[PDB]
């Protein structure tokens, strides 16, 4: 009485076919044919992928779908023990009962299967150095010679699971032990609505469902949700409502006039989605606010032209195929506002993916550990069908001092070489980069990476100084007249947070010498190219 | 610092105590008295 | 029966063989101790817990240990465990924490079997 | 026989009305409607925050909220071992008699509680090789494989509190594990209130307590104080009170014709307010006192005029909303006077949160430790509603010499970057 439907699986339709075609496809065929093939079965499978994605569900349904015994479970490092000898003996006790009806029912036995968990802890690599430990090396072997020996089983079969296929040993994944190697990862748009139609089965039976909740609008506003945050968020949405009926002031006490109306609706799912959940290869709205302080005010016509040179850029790296790797590179002047430019092309980007590699999260970090970090932000970057990254304050990155001069050399080597390595085929990426420093960029030969330069000027006219001061509305029609009279017959230099500080220095005066206060200061801050 | 990797152990066992034999003798016993009582 | 006799029966200050410290004691008599002497009735009605411990810090040689064995011969306290810090640290894992969880064992002890 | 008002617990309303609808929710509720839903229970709380704020207390009283039978406890690092295959043996203890009851009763069984401690202490984030390989590797293997494996529990609660909650691993945080976050911080007026309301309870009620004392001039005077300081404060007031009965210097007595009208009056509070309590997130008279050291004296106008400066410039950093971060540089020729002036700016501010990072107190460091300390003090200025950070003589910081040039570079970047990072929203 199998049937898929009961499973309870979504989004991981083409793994179990492969699955199932490689290791139960020679044991559904008629018997003869199979004998007049002569091949032996496959006894092995592994399964690796990112934490949440449906390792265990697969494994245990797998385990529930066979007509064979109950199957073991072995709950990490279970095998263990502190006396000699002993270790082992637990790892000889689990092919006992496949041996004993192997000689006595010849080739009419049935499917033994077994169940590692965490297999990274108790079968990593022996090494050649002599620099073996006792709790491996001995366990692996026992293993090794376990699986497949000198007298042959053919009625079993083994599941392992791991997050680290880097460290299993290699003499244990050839094609006659563990032949089957699968990853499963990220769902796309229509393995989450498969999801959310699974998880929302039950209730949508007993009419506890509201009508106005629609499940391809969350399909759509969840991107790269893994496989349980999904089912967090139904959790969260079914406790507010359920908590609506529950009063802890003095006692607890259900209602049970109103409790029989109970019904979820969509401002439960809004509110749990901006208060309780928080993806992992996800955003959220804290970056844009901690780094877009005061939005963005069109002052004149470059901003617009920078905007647009983004949007360019955006749409390149989204629509070819010859190059799935495009950077960018944004200068000027200090204080002329070329961060909050940066976060802004991004988010209008649309991407799914997005994260901003900056250096205030590694303050006394040895360059040991700020090479590490990158290479760990990248390798996160490098799963994904769309993504887009931001290394900010490049100069601040390198350790960089006029005297000397003095910076790392060895986390200058793991950018330039960062900034021309493609993905794995078939995706894209997007790296922008911002610094106020070209020349010295220019010096160590790290212009050749970028793919093109993009420049952000700074206030240079009195007509855009008023704009800007209009825009922000501080100073009143008087005040603005005794300004234009003051400053239009002259030329202005000065970027746009510096004005806002100049502008909330002045701000502190008495009512009747706020603007000569404001001009004195802006008088000494003046410069030239 | 250097942290002790673990440690493994060893084993070394004794004899063991039965003691059960002079219960059979004592029950035994008991039966001689019976008898020589009822023979008198 | 009330635990007003934690104070020995006879006690004098200066006879206790100290000399060269007398606001020292006082502070901290008055800062520490004042709520083990008076009677359990009004300790009782305020519901306030007790100080549990004091640091003393100083140069080599100036008393601090005979300072420490006087307040314990105050209170009709037990015998004092007397440790040393680095004594304590072992190579092994798993040794320092349970030398150090050893000297709270028989205050447990008897928590359990009389309680208060 | 349970009621909110008897935990004994103040100034954190919000914090347990959410654990309370996220935890508790669906194990009150009538089983049918819950049945009619299918939905697993919470099964973790994770909290954390300065030291001294309340989170034991939270956690012991849950832990008898409930009608379950009485909750385990990990007094921190005591499940190690050194033999091989034994701290994995005493991680598996703890679920036996949950596993037992699911197994045989059903869906009847009560809740078990597991109420761990210092959990920073035993699972930190494997893959650190070199660092931890054994006994750090396969001590957190077991935890994930037990909390949700193959066989499924569904009446356990884990409890876990920590200090530092960036060394704790990833895959124990997930939506399915520990996922129900919170933070204990530093109250505000009302829960200052609400603390002293709480402490000065049974005093009151046996006509104890003064008519003097007010409970809402105390609340106004301690800014920054946490729970711990507030009862200190309270124990000191008591203690004050009590020993100025006893008269006795040679052999203990007792005098009983004052000991029956006992009383804790203002003089008490104000008396330990100022001379026995010392907050750790406040101000401290003592500074202000080896820096100043023989005074101000006004020899003219250039010195009436950096005052007024640091008025403008403290005035501006309090009301305002596009600039929550100010600096500002005082320089001059040596032997001329800048740090008293820069300590009289701090002191004349009337904030909440006054420090001082000078290099007399670094003698001998290296740099490392140096970037440490420094982030250290900015890491405690977070936490305060405002905040006035000193930081004297730069070149001493930097270790300059005009011979080579030669200097630190690790601390000048340290420096170099928290000029320019913001605090946490509002701050
Ligand atoms: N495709 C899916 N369909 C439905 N539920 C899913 C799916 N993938 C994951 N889940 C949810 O994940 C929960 C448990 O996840 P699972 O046991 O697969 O985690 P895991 O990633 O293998 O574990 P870990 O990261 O802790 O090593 C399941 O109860 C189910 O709710
Ligand atoms: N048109 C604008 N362009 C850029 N920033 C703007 C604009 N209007 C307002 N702002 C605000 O001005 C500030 C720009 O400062 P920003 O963080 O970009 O500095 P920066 O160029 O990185 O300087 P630094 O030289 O210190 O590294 C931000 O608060 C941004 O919100
Ligand atoms: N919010 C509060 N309400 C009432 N009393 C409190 C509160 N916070 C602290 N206290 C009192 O102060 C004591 C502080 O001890 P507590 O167990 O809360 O410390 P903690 O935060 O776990 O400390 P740490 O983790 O730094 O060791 C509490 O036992 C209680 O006596
Ligand atoms: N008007 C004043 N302004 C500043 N300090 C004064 C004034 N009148 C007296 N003093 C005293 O003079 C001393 C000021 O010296 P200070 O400690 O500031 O030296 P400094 O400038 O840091 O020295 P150096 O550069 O040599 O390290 C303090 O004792 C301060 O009390
Ligand atoms: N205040 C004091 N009065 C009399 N003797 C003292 C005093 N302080 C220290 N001593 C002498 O010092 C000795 C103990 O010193 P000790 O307590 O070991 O110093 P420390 O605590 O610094 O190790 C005793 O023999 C005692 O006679």
């Amino acid at each position: 009485d199998w049937n898929f439907e009961k499973m309870g699986i979504g989004g991981l339709d083409k793994e179990f076919s492969d699955i199932f075609r490689r290791a139960f496809a020679s044991r559904v065929f008629p018997p003869e044919i199979v004998e007049q093939m002569g091949c032996k079965h496959v006894k092995g499978i592994l399964l690796y992928g990112p934490p949440g994605c449906g390792k265990t569900l697969l494994a245990r349904q797998i385990g529930k779908m066979l007509n064979a015994r109950e199957p073991k479970v072995v709950n990490g490092p279970e095998i263990l023990n502190k006396y000699v000898g002993e270790s082992e003996a637990n790892i000889r006790k689990l092919f006992a009962d496949a041996e004993e009806e192997q000689r006595r029912l010849g080739a009419n036995s049935g499917l033994h299967i077994i169940i590692f968990d965490e297999i990274d802890a108790i079968c990593k690599q022996r090494g050649s150095m002599a620099g073996s430990t006792g709790v491996h090396d001995t366990v692996v072997n026992q293993l090794l010679s376990k699986i497949d020996g000198v007298e042959q089983l053919n009625n079993i079969l083994v599941i392992g699971m791991t997050n680290r296929p880097d460290l299993i040993d290699e003499a244990l994944l050839r094609p006659g032990r563990l032949e089957v190697k699968m990853e499963i990862g990220l769902p796309d748009e229509k393995g989450r609505l498969q999801i959310l139609h699974i998880h929302t089965a039950r209730m949508r039976g007993h009419q506890l469902l509201s009508a106005d909740v629609d499940i391809k609008e969350l399909a759509v506003e969840t991107k790269n949700f893994s496989g349980a945050e999904l089912e967090g968020l139904v959790r969260a949405a079914q406790s507010t409502a359920m908590n609506r009926h529950i009063k802890a002031s003095t006692k607890v006490e259900v209602d049970m006039e109103k409790a029989e109306s109970l019904q979820v609706t969509r401002g439960d799912f809004l509110a749990s989605l901006e208060n309780d959940i928080k993806p992992a290869f996800g955003t959220n709205q804290e970056d844009y606010a901690s780094y877009i302080m005061n939005g963005i005010i069109k002052w004149g016509d470059p901003v617009t032209r920078v905007l647009d040179d983004g949007e360019l850029l955006v749409q390149q790296t989204k629509n070819s195929d010859r190059t799935p790797l495009v950077s960018v590179l944004l200068e000027g002047p200090p204080h002329s506002g070329k961060t909050a430019l940066a976060a802004k092309i991004a988010e209008e980007s649309n991407f799914p993916f997005i994260k901003i590699c900056s250096p205030d999260k590694m303050i006394g970090f040895s360059e040991t550990a700020k090479c590490q970090a990158m290479k760990k932000i990248f390798d996160d970057a490098y799963k994904s069908q769309l993504s887009c990254v931001v290394v900010d304050d490049i100069e601040r990155l390198l350790d960089y001092v006029p005297i000397g001069p003095r910076f790392s050399n060895l986390v200058l080597q793991a950018l330039l070489v960062l900034l021309k390595k493609a993905p794995p085929q078939g995706r894209k990426l997007l790296i922008i980069g911002t610094t106020s420093r070209k020349d010295v960029l220019q010096e160590m030969e790290m212009l050749n990476a970028f793919s093109t330069t993009i420049h952000v000027p700074n206030i240079a006219t009195g007509e855009q100084l008023l704009e800007a001061l209009e825009l922000l509305g501080n100073f009143k029609d008087k005040e603005r007249t005794t300004i234009a009279q003051q400053v239009k017959g002259k030329k202005v230099w000065i970027g746009i947070k510096k004005l806002l500080m100049l502008i909330e220095m002045s701000l502190q005066m008495d009512p009747e010498y706020r603007v000569r206060k404001f001009l004195a200061l802006l008088r000494e801050e003046g410069a030239s190219p | 610092m250097a942290e002790d990797a673990d440690m493994r152990n060893e084993l070394e066992e004794m004899q063991r105590r039965a003691d059960q034999l002079a219960d059979e003798s004592l029950e035994s016993t008991r039966r001689m008295l019976q008898l020589v009582e009822e023979s008198k | 029966e009330n635990r007003q006799s934690i104070i020995n029966p006879d006690w004098n200050f200066e006879k206790m063989g100290i000399g060269g410290l007398d606001k020292e004691f006082s502070d901290i008599f008055r800062r520490a101790f004042a709520s083990r002497v008076f009677p359990p009735e009004i300790v009782e009605q305020m519901g306030c817990k007790h100080v549990k411990g004091i640091l003393l810090y100083g140069p080599p040689g100036c008393g601090k240990t005979l300072l420490a064995r006087q307040i314990g011969k105050m209170l009709n306290a037990r015998e004092p465990k007397v440790v040393n810090g680095p004594e304590i640290l072992n190579k092994y894992v798993g040794e320092s924490e349970a030398n150090i969880r050893k000297l709270f064992a028989d205050a447990e002890e008897e928590q359990r079997r009389l309680g208060a």
